[PDB]
RNA sequence: UUGAGCCUUGAUGUGUAGGAUAGGUGGGAGGCUUUGAAGUGUGGACGCCAGUCUGCAUGGAGCCGACCUUGAAAUACCACC
């Protein structure tokens, strides 16, 4: 509800998105994790965007 | 006078013929000069926008008529061959500066990267007539005895108007109605070859050719 | 509407400006040059022209961070000056939280009340007082330009243009404000009902002749 | 015709303005209101593309030179009176700027030969030879005399800022989209003068003043921005 | 009568610095003037009110262009808009 829903699209030019939740009012702010990409198979950044 | 009887004569609405065009053009002759006749084609383009500005050259087997002061204002490599080459003079700042503003001006000006003050030294008035060497016209290049020959070869250059016609030297009155044909023919093909591909709908209207002190006609 | 309201930290009872005479000049003949006048703890006397005569070097002069080329202003010994600039931005610099700037003022306040608070009463919540200083918009800086002074409670307000920014409902704020204040005060507002709203000793300045005091400027603008 | 499509932008953690959508386009004058802090600016810096929003699009015009003022009249004091005219139109500004890394420049490489061979080209198409010349005539136009165009616009009345910060915006220009442009305010005369100017002249324009007035004056329509 | 689109023709357009109300594009320096001029008197319309401008006879055939302050070059003309 409170919490939108928010996907971490992958930076390693490949189409693959991890998706979540982000409380969307405390500041505006992109999530940055480095997760698992199948595609390429390696440990990439994850810069979101929905 | 002339300006009554030449527009009752010759009828600009219809379209005449190349072989009838060149020969009324020569058959004009109401005033004596050299007839330095020329053309001006209505391209279709949007100049407004910036690329589909259409600015060229192409090398005429008549060239334009006269020699200028083809020179490459870059000292070392490529003045010394257009020294050699047949420039007007050599690459220098004594004549970019303190020459600049003495010496009233040359036809043209190469340019080559071992010295670049031709990119300051002509300022404001050297190249506020179109006199700058441009980079995709060749002019700036390394290559000083390659554009002296070229510009000895005789390389006319064209560019567009606001709205998208071009008119550049094609050649004098002294060249034949037969040797008019490869020009003409030659400066089409070259700017057919070199027109953009966002060229949308039909790019070439109306042909005119003109004389320097008489009018102009519709070619096709 | 901003609830904004000057208090007084001291009351000064003789008088207050009582300057004898300016001459200052920038380039050209000055801008004035006598402008002998006293200020006997009134209401505004609100300076006024057009456009390049000089009026905010004028109450630059009076506030002291520009200097006559020869001459006397003077204050009163109790005279607390709080100032509005015409152009405020050596004041909203060095990246301050909007809470940072405005505690960076007061005299004996707690850090949690009368500083949250004064910035509560004019249109500020948790969520702003977080922001930067260096980034609020207009009428906002203007704001907490007449916060820093309700903090300060200066006796005497130069308060250049204070109708700048402001949003047409902070105009009346800060009219209902001015005419309840009980201190004296100077502005060059251009605004006509403001000097007509609440002016008393309006003082026009010219590059020849500078009038002064006709009254309501009401009547100055009939007689003229 | 410039278009908005669902603009929604957050500062801190509250939308401001949520998924607005307009058009404008024509010989109209969308003045537009709202209270400050609320948008407006942010808004008019959307719409320029300076900034982008946080959801939309800004759906630009291809390349009509939108045309701006500022809400600051003071942002500009070490750049000269003649300067800021000239600097107003980007693509001008830019390579002149970039061509004046020439002369302090006394290296020149093979592939910068080709760069200043093509950007006195380009400056050439920009019209830098009369860049300068058709600045100083338009500077004399709105009421701005010689004498002051090469000092600095530091000491100048911001009266006369505005008149200046006003024609820093005249090139060639539709759609102009003016901030606040009283405060430091205007006697009254150069309000007049303002309307008339800006009254007279057609194009598409969005004011933002502040004044009743004024808007009465001049505008014809009120894109009002209040509540959300 | 009032709009919008097209064709043709005619009017139409400064600076900063001037002998001068210079749209570019540059082609060129010699055309233009008497199929009646230089300048004289007669006025239409426009007019950052200084001037363009064209009906007009007579007076009868010089003026212009170049140099020149200048960002630009000059109704020396024409075509292209
Ligand atoms: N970069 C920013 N980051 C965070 N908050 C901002 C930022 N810029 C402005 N704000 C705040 O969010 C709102 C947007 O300000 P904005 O510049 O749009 O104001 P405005 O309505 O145009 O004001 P004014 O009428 O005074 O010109 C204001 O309340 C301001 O305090
Ligand atoms: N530092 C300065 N150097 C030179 N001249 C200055 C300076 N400051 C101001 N002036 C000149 O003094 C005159 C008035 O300046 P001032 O800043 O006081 O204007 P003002 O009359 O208050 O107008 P406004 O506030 O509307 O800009 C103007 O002619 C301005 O050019
Ligand atoms: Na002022
Ligand atoms: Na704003």
């Amino acid at each position: 509800g409170i919490r939108e829903k928010i996907k971490l699209v992958s930076s390693a030019g490949t189409g693959h998105f991890y998706t979540t939740t982000k409380n969307k009012r405390t500041k505006p702010e992109k999530l940055e994790l480095k997760k698992f990409d199948p595609v390429v198979r390696q440990h990439v950044i994850y810069k979101e965007a929905k | 006078k002339r300006m009554r009887v030449i527009r009752e004569k010759v009828d600009a609405t219809k379209q005449y013929d190349i072989n009838e065009a060149i020969a009324l053009l020569k058959e004009l002759a109401t005033a004596k000069f050299v007839e330095s006749v020329d053309v001006a084609v209505n391209l279709g383009i949007d100049a407004r926008k910036s690329d589909q500005n259409v600015r060229g050259a192409t090398v005429l087997p008549h060239g334009t008529g006269r020699s200028v002061r083809v020179a490459v204002f870059t000292q070392g490599a490529n003045a010394e061959a257009a020294k050699a080459a047949g420039a007007e003079l050599v690459g220098m700042e004594d004549l970019a500066d303190q020459i600049k503003k003495g010496e009233m001006n040359f036809d043209v000006v190469i340019a080559s990267p071992d010295a670049m003050r031709v990119v300051g030294q002509l300022g404001q008035v050297l190249g506020p007539r179109g006199l700058m060497p441009n980079p995709k016209v060749g002019t700036v290049t390394p290559n000083v005895a390659e554009a002296v020959k070229n510009a000895k070869a005789g390389q006319v250059r064209y560019r567009n108007d606001k709205n998208g016609i071009i008119h550049t030297t094609i050649g004098k009155v002294d060249f034949d109605a037969d040797k008019l044909k490869e020009n003409l023919e030659a400066l089409l093909v070259a700017l057919k070859k070199a027109k953009p591909t966002q060229a949308k709908g039909v790019y070439i209207k109306k042909v005119s050719i003109s004389t320097t002190m008489g009018a102009g006609v519709a070619v096709d | 509407n901003p609830f904004i309201r000057f208090e007084q930290d001291k009351k000064l009872f003789r008088n207050a400006l009582e300057v004898e005479g300016l001459t200052k000049g920038f380039d050209n003949g000055p801008l004035f040059k006598n402008l002998n006048l006293l200020l006997e703890v009134g209401e505004k006397l609100a300076v006024l022209g057009t456009n390049g005569v000089g009026k905010s070097t004028l109450l630059k002069t009076l506030v002291g961070d520009l200097q006559p080329d020869s001459g006397t202003v003077k204050w009163s010994e109790n005279a607390r000056i709080g100032y509005y600039a015409q152009d405020h931005e050596y004041e909203f610099e060095n990246d301050l939280t909007v809470f940072e700037w405005m505690s960076q003022w007061k005299q004996e306040g707690d850090d949690e009340q009368a500083v949250r608070s004064i910035l509560g009463r004019l249109l500020f919540s948790q969520d702003d007082i977080k922001k930067p200083a260096k980034v609020l918009s207009g009428g906002e800086k203007g704001r907490m330009l007449f916060g820093k002074l309700m903090m300060q409670k200066p006796n005497i307000l130069i308060m250049d243009q204070p109708t700048n920014h402001l949003d047409m409902e902070s105009i009346e704020s800060l009219n209902m404000a001015l005419e309840l204040y009980q201190g004296t005060l100077i502005f060059v507002s251009h605004d006509r009902e403001f000097v007509s709203s609440l002016a008393t000793r309006i003082l026009e300045i010219t590059p020849e002749r500078v009038i002064d005091f006709s009254g309501n400027y009401e009547d100055y603008l009939r007689s003229k | 015709m410039l278009v908005s499509s669902n603009v929604t932008m957050q500062f801190g953690s509250k939308p401001l303005f949520e998924n607005i959508s307009v058009k404008f386009g024509g010989g109209n004058r969308y003045g537009l209101i709202g209270a400050n802090g609320s948008g407006k600016s942010t808004f008019m810096k959307i719409l320029g593309g300076d900034l982008e929003p946080t959801l939309g699009n800004v759906s630009l015009d291809p390349n009509e030179r939108i045309g701006k003022l500022r809400q600051d009249q003071f942002a500009f004091e070490e750049f000269t009176v003649l300067d800021t005219v000239i600097m107003g139109h980007k693509e001008l500004w830019e390579v002149k700027q970039e061509r004046d890394r020439i002369y302090a420049l006394p290296e020149m490489s093979e592939e910068d030969g080709y760069k200043v061979a093509d950007l006195e080209v380009k400056y050439g198409e920009m019209d830098g030879y009369s860049a300068e010349a058709r600045a100083g005539e338009l500077l004399l136009g709105v009421g701005i005399p010689v004498e002051q165009h090469y000092g600095p616009m530091s000491e100048v009345a911001p009266g006369w800022k505005l008149r200046v910060l006003l024609a820093q915006a005249l090139f060639a220009d539709p759609d102009i989209l003016l901030l606040d442009q009283p405060t430091n305010n205007l006697d009254i005369d150069t309000i007049r003068w303002l309307e008339q100017v800006l009254n007279e002249r057609d194009s598409t324009m969005i004011i933002i003043s502040h004044d009743r007035h004024f808007l009465n004056m001049v505008c014809t329509h009120m894109a009002d921005l209040d509540y959300g």
